[PDB]
């Protein structure tokens, strides 16, 4: 069961985190002088900018962002199963095995690939 | 905007300042290895509170010109001095920067003062670790606002906010 | 039990065929098809449920002219890739999961999964079958939301989130209407169709075969699980028959054409809706299957990418055999005697009949007459416009299934009354 | 009754979304804003009918990630040698 | 709880306030002594000036922070820019409110914690995917596509790390049948710490814990030395401040965990005193990630992903799924404890080298 | 009840005001998530709580993540790109949102149910034995659902 | 991208700029551009004595010294024709293998630096400094070593860096052998 009382409690706590946020900025915008820059602008690979080209860049970020997702989501159900279990007996379990080794073919199916494409 | 009220918080926030002095060097030739050994072992710039390191100059100030430059390092350089933020003081770390000794070539470029304001010179090339551990001495002192010159002119505490970036 | 097989064999192969060479998975993929077919064949006339999912003989039969489809497909093309096959099983299975129950967020999962892998398969990587492609997935989605929206006002109107709750009317009948969205996209009815020519010209005929039998078979399958105004119906009929035929003018490629002329067939099978009689409907899915099938057989042969209408003629100089089984087909597909089709049409009208649907049911068989145009406008173009370009002979296999599939055609045309008495019995 | 007018709202909006943008991947964006518009709903239902409505907004969920993934592969794909990003511009296929 | 009653929202928001500049504090000091205490150890002496023992230093490093305007670029995103900090930094202090630190209310007639959930893993777990959103935010705000970059195999990287402490955080849940913390502290507290109970998800815990940005993964980056790190490298002032706080909060928020989790929060066999126990796993596990600081390397990335992806988490849900057999099967779990702790000195020493 | 209920709702669907206007992506997508932040909230106030946990976990946490490093892949921080083929579907398309809401509107005036047999149901305690022995079907569904996902995913970046 | 790492970027303890050619994660090639630290000693010291000349050598390579040292001190002895004392040549060679011992230390003091742990870098310099120290004590000097005066040093050793020589050298081997 849970108290309506701690969802309170962590609206309190987000509050405060935000006001000594806000202060710090506070402090951060209006100190300090005044004067630009114009030319420091420009960025720190030496004064060199990191253009010199642009291109599209490796997929393997999204293979693993996807990936991520999808076990994000057995995640999610195996909670529930953590919470009831026992009770839910064999079958329970049996069904949850089931399940985990669909999720297991994702990863052996890139172990064998390889992440680098 | 930098520290002041009353006469208190403004030598409060210099102090502070002072000695927390954030190094970074800038290494170029010989001097780094020196530099190296004025960091390492039985030296310490631990409790000099420049025990601190960091590899962007965005977020240092303190310039130790650090080795022998060429007309073709100098408009290099002079990015990277240019992209210090606002307080930043050059030292100018052995003889090599401060004039640039036997060298003196068609080939080179001699006395860096030329391109950025010093506030520090040691020379020798090599000094002594020592000696920069001296200087650094030195410079917070020269921060704390106790300047001055042999020549009995007075020395602010800035200098090289008298070469500035906006 | 078929469906035993189906997530295995899918699970095992996987990673299996791996140690195999394509050809040696595309070997395995036949295998397990023709299974979990036979599972269907070897229990053909009990029901099994073991919840909610529930295989009923009405399934059975679509699910039996689905899985013959992925078979004929795969057959078809060996240039491919074993992925190409694998999401093929996936979908098929998925399509199997939608038939068999009756619990509507399966249901709507079970669209999902059969809609995924086709949109991969919907390239032999040309630029083309990705925007076809792509534009299929971002309809779907959309259609998915309003899918979802029914569903949730089903849940909405009763604590049920399955089949069979009666409600009162307006915000159940609304309900009601949203499902009909879904279901209409996948089936491709009007208004809910404008991409599937294009899609079609984008996609590789194997494919397309596939995607114009399976998806529509399962959305009327699963339409006639769900239960609808008979206005609703006949509006959607109407603008499926009409501007299927009147495009249809407008045609002078192949691929858009066809999905056109799925349309007004879709129009029709909706007819049989208004008593959800699935005999009739039965009947007719499967007779239309065969046609269907038929057409983008022959249709690879000549090339399984696009070609306009006029490469196409000649056939019967290029062989004999395929001259006369691609004709048959047109005159199927206008839903003659003695050919299955024409009584075909006629069930549904017969359900139409009692619905008391009049003005709808004449438009109906006035379009009806219209489609014959294009018919004969291949069917004759077979023997004439003897110049020859691109052939393909082809294998064995197909020929024979072909040439099969033809006299089946007409076998039912004659002996319609054999299977239609022992059809739709729901176990 | 109120959330419940929302969750319609938010459904409307996304709409209007979709239908202005031709920027498919803010098209794309709005369905999925529209999909859980359908989740509040579930929500709503589940105060009158008991709870099922968590549980199928899980599983609509994970559909809806799952939908999100493959577009996004889609979308990658497309972009991958091309350079538009509106998707009407793209018309090859069109007649 | 519903199990423990509450407070009022008042004294909720004095403890709150108090904890989050309690925890400014707390890195402070921390800092100083790292950087100090490694001095020792790397045959050399820390501070011992300004102090002495360099104990006004920190003070002295925020004084020298503030007075230099963080610098705005031409080809800037400015609310992004300011944002990203923020967000990391709140999302950063959230969640430890949540933890107690003795017997329940027994901070002088008030809760040790400032809240406290029955459904407690989950909200840590939320929250620690939100820094991330932050990471390659400030790569974004910055347009600087070098940082950028770094922040995607950063973040990208992170986020597999982040999917390994889920499978572990399954497990105790199950031995306790809950994830309300209080509960178990107690389920230790009769039955006994949970170091006992899976001493192979300790082990992936504690790696996964590497994870939070703690180095020895460490082609963190940083800019020093490599291909630079994002969030910073395009900051300056108080900003980059920011980002490294963060990264200690993490750190500190890390430190607390482990102890919470595998030998509870408190809480001692041998004696009951409140306080004390608590700081002192903290102190300790602090201590131990410094050794690691030392002496231990850099990846190269390649082979951290390999690392996770080939073998952390799928053999962490390996060893989960035993677990969660054993505890499905509601067998005597006698047969799992004999278990771990020989597997644990199998895996040692199949490897003893 | 309607006084602080009232002010979420608001801010709710302003959120959505924002990201259908937004032809600043990250803004957009950042105003997303704020959306999902105060109907998590409202979710825990309508005592669905493992639904609030999860709503963050995956769509703040997975999705809108992935969604934003594909939009930085393809450097498009805007939508704004060309200009459109037509304009004078603006309108239009304001105009058929005000119907598609007016349906639903009406349709819904005329019902009123219970909301009320249950409290504290956000808890997976009650809810486990439901999704395992019922929606184990579709549990299974899913699970494979994904795993073809995986695949397809695969296929549409490299071919096999 | 083309990247273009510059001098002393990122913090690199060389410097100089890079046209890196990166192919995505496999680079392609690397353009190397100098010229950033360039002087031009030769044209100088042929405006110089040879015996000036000699400090010359202790700027080129400074981590080992001596061997410039050496190879110009031999090769002017030989060409004009000249002899060194038998306790020079051994003296010389101490010198010369410490300096290669210190430039080692420098060599493995920055790989270790570099990537992995920092750390092992300090032990290396408190022995580094030890030999420095030995080289304070015989040539005034921390580095940039003159002794050599070319047929010899200047003069010979103390007696008392012979003791001092002898306690490195004790420690040395096991020092090493943690190290590596
Ligand atoms: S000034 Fe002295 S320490 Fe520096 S480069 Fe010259 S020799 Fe080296």
């Amino acid at each position: 069961m849970a108290p309506i009382q701690e969802y309170v409690g962590t609206l309190i706590y987000v509050g405060v985190a935000l006001f000594i946020g806000v202060a710090a900025l506070l402090v951060g915008a209006l100190l300090g002088p005044k004067k630009p820059g114009r030319a420091k602008l420009m960025p720190y690979e030496s004064g060199n900018d990191p253009a010199g080209e642009v291109k599209r860049f490796p997929v393997h970020f999204y293979v693993v962002a996807m990936l991520f997702i999808l076990f994000d989501v057995e995640v999610a159900f195996l909670w529930p199963y953590a919470v009831s279990a026992g009770g839910l007996g064999l079958y329970g379990f049996l069904g949850v095995l089931a399940f985990t080794l669909l999720l297991f073919v994702g990863f052996l199916y890139e172990w064998w690939k390889g992440v680098m494409r | 905007r930098e520290g002041i009220l009353f006469t208190t918080l403004e030598k409060l926030v210099a102090w502070g300042r002072s000695n927390s002095l954030w190094p970074a060097t800038f290494g170029l030739a010989c001097c780094a290895i020196e530099m190296m050994a004025s960091t390492d072992a039985r030296n310490d710039l631990a409790r000099f509170g420049s025990e601190v390191f960091r590899a962007s100059p965005r977020q240092a100030d303190v310039m130790i010109v650090a080795g022998r430059l060429s007309k073709k390092m100098a408009p290099v350089m002079r990015r990277v001095w240019e992209q210090m933020p606002d307080p930043k003081w050059v030292i100018s770390m052995g003889a090599c920067a401060s004039s640039g000794g036997m060298f003196n070539n068609y080939a080179i470029v001699q006395n860096v003062d030329s391109v950025v304001p010093v506030d520090v010179y040691v020379p020798g090339c090599p000094p002594r670790p020592e000696a920069l551990i001296y200087a650094v001495m030195q410079l917070q002192k020269k921060v704390r606002g106790q300047a001055y010159n042999e020549r009995g002119e007075r020395l602010p505490p800035v200098a090289a906010w008298k070469r500035t970036r906006g | 039990m078929t469906l035993a097989i189906l997530a295995v064999f899918s699970v095992a192969l996987t990673l299996l065929g791996f140690v195999l060479p394509p050809q040696g998975v595309k070997r395995a993929t036949l295998l397990g098809l023709a299974l979990a077919l036979a599972s269907l064949l070897l229990t053909w006339g009990k029901p099994f449920a073991f919840g909610p999912y529930a295989v009923d003989g009405v399934s059975q039969v679509f699910t039996l002219l689905a899985l013959l489809g992925a078979l004929w497909t795969v057959g078809l093309v060996r240039s491919g890739r074993f992925e190409f096959y694998l999401l093929v099983l996936y979908a098929a299975l998925g399509m199997h999961l939608l038939a068999s129950t009756r619990h509507l967020l399966l249901m709507l999962v079970a669209l999902e999964a059969l809609s995924l892998p086709l949109y991969a398969l919907a390239t032999w990587r040309r630029g083309q079958g990705l925007e076809a492609a792509l534009k299929y997935f971002l309809l779907g989605a959309l259609a998915a939301a309003f899918f979802l929206y029914g569903a949730a006002l089903f849940y909405g109107a009763t604590g049920s989130l399955v089949l069979g709750a009666p409600g009162e009317g307006p915000l159940y009948a609304l309900a009601l209407g949203l499902l009909l969205v879904g279901l209409g996209f996948k089936a491709a009815l009007a208004p809910f169709h404008f991409w599937t020519p294009d899609v079609y010209q984008g996609s590789p005929t194997p494919v397309v075969l596939f995607m114009a039998t399976s998806v529509k078979a399962a959305a009327f399958a699963a339409l006639l699980r769900v239960a609808a105004p008979p206005e609703a119906l006949a509006l959607l009929v109407a603008l499926s028959v009409v501007v299927g035929n009147l495009a249809a003018l407008a045609q002078k490629e192949a691929k858009r054409l066809l999905a056109y002329s799925s349309i007004a067939h879709a129009g029709y099978m909706a007819l049989a809706l208004y008593t959800g009689n699935a005999q009739a409907l039965g009947f007719y899915l499967l007779t239309y299957v065969l046609a269907t099938g038929l057409a983008f057989a022959v249709l690879s042969q000549i090339s399984p990418d696009r070609v306009p209408l006029e490469a196409l003629r000649g056939l019967y100089r290029k062989d004999p055999l395929l001259g006369l089984a691609f004709l048959v087909a047109m005159l199927s597909l206008l839903g003659l005697p003695p050919l299955a089709g024409f009584w075909g049409k006629y069930l549904a009208f017969a359900e139409a009949a009692r619905a008391g649907a009049w003005g709808v049911l004449v438009l109906a068989l006035v379009t009806s007459a219209v489609s014959a145009y294009y018919y004969l406008g291949l069917g004759l173009a077979v023997f004439a416009r003897p110049e020859e370009t691109p052939f393909r002979p082809g294998p064995p296999w197909a020929r024979a299934a072909v040439v099969a599939a033809g006299v089946l055609l007409l076998a039912l045309g004659l002996l319609p009354g054999l299977v239609l008495p022992a059809l739709a019995a729901g176990g | 009754m109120s959330y419940l007018l929302t969750s319609a709202l938010l459904f409307a909006l996304g709409v209007y979304g979709v239908l202005t943008r031709r920027t498919a991947i803010l098209v794309f964006l709005s369905i999925e804003l529209m999909l859980n518009a359908a989740n509040l709903s579930l929500v709503g239902f589940a105060r009158a009918y008991g709870l099922d409505g968590q549980v199928a907004a899980l599983m609509v969920i994970a559909v809806a990630a799952a939908e999100v993934a493959v577009g996004l592969g889609l979308i990658v794909a497309i972009f991958r040698h091309r350079e538009s990003t509106a998707v009407d511009d793209l018309s090859e296929l069109r007649g | 709880t519903w199990s423990y009653p509450v407070d009022p929202y008042w004294m909720v928001a004095l403890k709150a306030l108090l904890v989050v500049v309690g925890l400014l504090t707390a890195f402070a000091f921390m800092t100083l002594i790292e950087r100090r205490l490694l001095a020792r150890f790397q045959v050399r002496m820390g501070p011992n000036r300004v102090g002495p023992f360099g104990l006004l230093q920190p003070l002295a490093d925020a004084i020298k922070s503030i007075f230099k305007e963080d610098i705005v670029v031409a080809q800037a995103d400015r609310f992004l820019f300011v944002l990203a900090p923020l967000i990391s930094v709140v999302f950063a202090l959230l969640a430890f409110g949540l933890i107690p630190f003795g017997p329940p209310g027994s901070f002088f007639g008030y809760q040790p914690w400032v809240i406290n959930l029955d459904l407690g893993i989950l909200y840590l777990f939320a929250v620690s995917e939100l820094a991330v959103y932050g990471i390659f935010l400030s790569g974004w705000a910055s347009g600087s596509k070098y940082s950028l970059l770094g922040s995607l195999r950063s973040s990208a990287s992170l986020i597999s790390y982040e999917l390994g402490l889920g499978l572990a955080l399954l497990a105790p849940v199950l031995l306790v049948g809950s994830l309300n913390l209080n509960d178990i502290v107690n389920w230790q507290k009769e039955h006994g710490w949970l170091f006992l109970y899976a001493f192979p998800a300790f082990l992936v815990y504690l790696i996964a814990s590497m994870a939070e940005a703690a180095r020895t993964p460490f082609d963190l980056p940083e800019a020093e030395q490599e291909l630079v790190g994002g969030y910073h490298t395009e900051y300056s002032s108080i900003k980059w401040a920011l980002f490294q706080m963060a990264e200690y909060i993490h750190f500190i928020t890390a430190s607390a965990l482990i102890p919470t989790l595998f030998l509870g929060g408190w809480t001692m066999p041998v004696l009951e005193v409140p306080y004390l126990w608590m700081f002192l796993k903290i102190a300790f596990f602090l201590f131990f990630f410094i050794w690691i600081r030392a002496t231990w390397f850099r990846l190269r990335y390649d082979q951290l992903l390999r690392f996770g992806w080939g073998f952390l988490f799928p053999l962490a849900l390996l060893w989960f799924l035993v677990t969660a057999l054993v505890v499905a099967l509601d067998l005597p779990r006698t047969y799992l404890l004999y278990l771990s702790a020989l597997s644990f000195l199998v895996l040692l020493g199949a490897v003893l080298y | 009840m309607s006084l602080l209920e009232g002010l979420a709702l608001f801010l709710l669907l302003l959120s959505g005001v924002l990201v259908v206007t937004l032809r600043n992506a990250i803004h957009a997508a950042l105003a997303l998530i704020l959306n999902f932040l105060v109907l998590a909230g409202v979710y825990v106030a309508l005592d669905a709580r493992f639904l609030g946990f999860i709503q963050v976990i995956v769509y703040a946490g997975a999705i809108v993540v992935l969604f934003l490093f594909v939009i930085m892949l393809l450097f498009a921080a805007q939508g704004e790109i060309g200009f459109d083929p037509l304009v004078r579907s603006r309108p239009l398309a304001a105009l058929l949102a005000l119907g598609v809401a007016g349906i639903l509107a009406a349709g819904l005036w005329g019902l009123d149910l219970a909301f009320t047999q249950d409290l504290k149901g956000g808890l997976p305690q009650a809810l486990g034995p439901l999704l395992y022995g019922d929606w184990l079907f579709v549990l299974l569904a899913v699970g494979f659902l994904l795993m073809a996902a995986t695949v397809v995913a695969v296929a549409l970046v490299e071919p096999g | 991208m083309t990247l273009n790492v510059g001098p002393q970027h990122p913090s690199t303890h060389g410097v100089l700029r890079l046209m890196v050619t990166l192919s995505g994660e496999e680079v392609l090639e690397v353009v190397p551009h100098i010229g950033y630290l360039h002087t031009g000693f030769e044209k100088t010291m042929e405006h110089r004595t040879y015996l000036q000349n000699i400090t010359y050598t202790p700027r080129m390579d400074y981590l080992h010294s001596f061997a410039h040292d050496l190879a110009y001190a031999l090769a002017v002895e030989k060409l004009l024709g000249a002899v060194v004392p038998p306790r020079a040549e051994t003296i010389r060679v101490i010198l010369n293998e410490l300096s290669r011992l210190a430039s080692h230390l420098v060599f493995l003091g920055t790989g270790l630096l570099d990537l992995g742990a920092l750390t092992p870098f300090f032990y290396a310099f408190r022995e580094r400094e030890t030999i420095l120290d030995l080289f304070e004590w015989v040539t005034g000097q921390r580095f940039h070593h003159n002794y050599i005066r070319i047929g010899g040093v200047k003069e010979d050793l103390p007696e008392e860096f012979v003791p001092e020589l002898k306690k490195l050298l004790e420690v040395l081997p096991h020092r090493i052998d943690e190290y590596e």
